[PDB]
């Protein structure tokens, strides 16, 4: 074809292709052009420079020039055409003039958040309000000591995890200052986290998920009372030996690439970091342990009015409103030190800020007892998904297959025992039986759209094998409705 | 704009 | 930079 057009390289026309997409670089000094993904450069990187510069030129030539600091009130902080515009939440402005008025947000109510001392009375407070079944407001556990939730001995920090993990380990990495998330290895977070003293852009992973390495998986677990009531736990559950085996003659095996990977993040950010007001996906709760730093998390109930406020925010255009000014006062500030645990509920809106550089584990499930809001919060995504595009995966993984699954597996044999023999299973299930009410009518939701417009893409779960399901269901609930008639 | 936690599942 | 896709 054209030697020009050629990588890099490489040396090659049609890249093979983390995704190279189809993508080029082009040298401004040797003018040669190069497939990203041979580039060298880290996805982080792609918009950083003003001038490249490839390697072989660096040696006589000099490193990359970055775009100067135009405007660093927004997220396009390199764009001169864009300096007469707004203050972006949070933009380097925005952040470094938040953290000024930051602790003037109204602390939480006792009906918000319960401060607990440790593992221990957390478990005695949280049994009083009805435990996981009526989990409404937040906790923070101030000495994880009860809480049955293994965690690093201190001493233990990034380059621990870096030696575990793999200094090629690429995660997910929030660019503070943009906005945004890029790709970045493991080690070049570590010599950017090392050097304190400069730091032109900070960053901020939430999403080093390490569930499936065997040596990490082993050191950060979450707490029990999470690993009980893991809807993922219970569909995987870690078995060996004849409980596997009995596991695969009943239909219940469920392949490890179907798993939604979210129970056990590692999350390391720079001091100055901000994190802006979402709900975790799926609606899921989260448990969040301060290994090293200090966060402080704004936070608002998920009531409807501060849904419908939270939606119209999410929707709107707008980049330089703090959600929190709009939210009627319904943000509060609750700060987490060194050694400090979080247990959210679902729904909850949160944004965070860094103080200080942190090392943190945490985790996001899904359970019965935050059924309803859980649906609620998918409402709520599904709502601002029809309006802004945005990528699969900043929502949790295979919702709708984990219930189609839930269900099948675990509920409706749960609902077909109590049928063959008594038995109201209000007695000793009424938990297990009004969540299959408030699942089924959900998947009801689903199977109708599923109709009117078709499947989604390829795979997983074929229409029928749904219809199937729900029939067999839809049977199941009939017959404990006539028995709870009877009795 | 897309600062969130991230997956991709699977 | 300058970039392009394909
Ligand atoms: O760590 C912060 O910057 C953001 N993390 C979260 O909001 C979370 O863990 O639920
Ligand atoms: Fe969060
Ligand atoms: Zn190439
Ligand atoms: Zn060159």
């Amino acid at each position: 074809p054209k030697e020009s057009d050629r990588c890099g390289g490489c040396g090659k026309f049609t890249h093979e292709d983390k995704k190279n997409d189809f993508q080029w670089i082009g040298c401004d000094s040797c003018q040669t052009w190069y497939h990203f993904l041979c580039s060298g450069l880290e996805q982080f990187e792609y918009y950083l420079y003003e001038k490249f510069f490839c390697p072989k030129c660096v040696p006589h030539t000099g490193h990359s020039i970055r775009y100067k600091v135009v405007a660093p009130h927004r997220y396009r902080w390199y764009s001169p055409n864009e300096k007469h515009l707004g203050i972006e939440v949070g933009s380097k402005t925005w952040i470094e003039d938040f953290i000024t008025r930051e602790n003037t947000v109204p602390s939480p109510t006792d009906d918000e958040v319960c401060i607990v001392e440790d593992g221990y009375e957390f478990r005695r407070e949280f049994e009083k309000l009805g435990g996981a079944d009526n989990w409404g407001k937040v906790f923070m556990v101030k000495d994880m000591d009860g809480l049955n939730m293994t965690m690093p001995k201190p001493g233990f920090d990034l380059e621990d995890v870096v030696k575990i993990m793999g200094s090629d380990y690429e995660v997910d990495t929030i660019d503070v200052y943009n906005q945004s998330t890029y790709s970045m290895k493991l080690d070049t977070f570590r010599k950017l986290f090392r050097d304190t003293k400069n730091r032109p852009l900070l960053y901020n992973f939430l999403s080093l998920e390490f569930s499936d390495n065997n040596e990490m998986k082993e050191i950060a677990k979450p707490p029990r009372f999470v690993q009980e009531i893991s809807m993922v736990n219970r569909l995987w559950p870690d078995v060996s030996g004849a409980e596997y085996i009995k596991l695969l003659q009943r239909e219940e095996y469920l392949p490890e690439d179907q798993r939604p990977k979210v129970e056990q993040f590692c999350l390391a950010g720079m001091a100055g970091s901000y994190t802006d007001f979402h709900v975790d996906f799926g609606g899921s709760s989260v448990y969040y342990h301060i290994l090293k730093g200090e966060k402080i998390f704004y936070i608002a109930a998920p009531t409807e009015q501060n849904f419908a406020a939270y939606q119209a925010h999410e929707t709107s255009p707008d980049t330089t409103t703090w959600f929190g000014d709009i939210a009627n006062g319904a943000v509060k500030r609750v700060v987490i030190k060194e050694g400090q645990t979080l247990l959210i509920p679902a729904g909850w809106i949160h944004a965070v800020l860094t103080p200080v550089d942190s090392l943190v584990f945490g985790g996001n499930f899904l359970h019965l007892g935050n059924l309803e809001m859980q649906m609620r919060v998918y409402h709520l995504e599904n709502a601002i998904r029809k309006e802004i595009r945005s990528e699969e995966k900043f929502y949790f993984p295979n919702f709708e297959l984990l219930h189609w699954m839930y269900m099948r597996n675990v509920l409706l044999e749960k609902i077909t025992e109590a049928n063959q023999e008594g038995s109201d299973m209000r007695e000793q299930e009424k938990n297990i039986w009004t969540a299959s009410q408030i699942m089924k009518a959900e998947m009801e939701r689903w199977m109708d759209r599923e109709l009117r417009l078709g499947p989604e893409k390829n795979a997983i779960l074929p229409t029928d094998d749904k219809n199937k399901i729900m029939i067999s269901v839809r049977k199941q609930i009939e017959i404990q409705t006539k028995i709870q008639n009877a009795k | 704009q897309t600062a969130r936690k991230s997956t991709g599942g699977k």
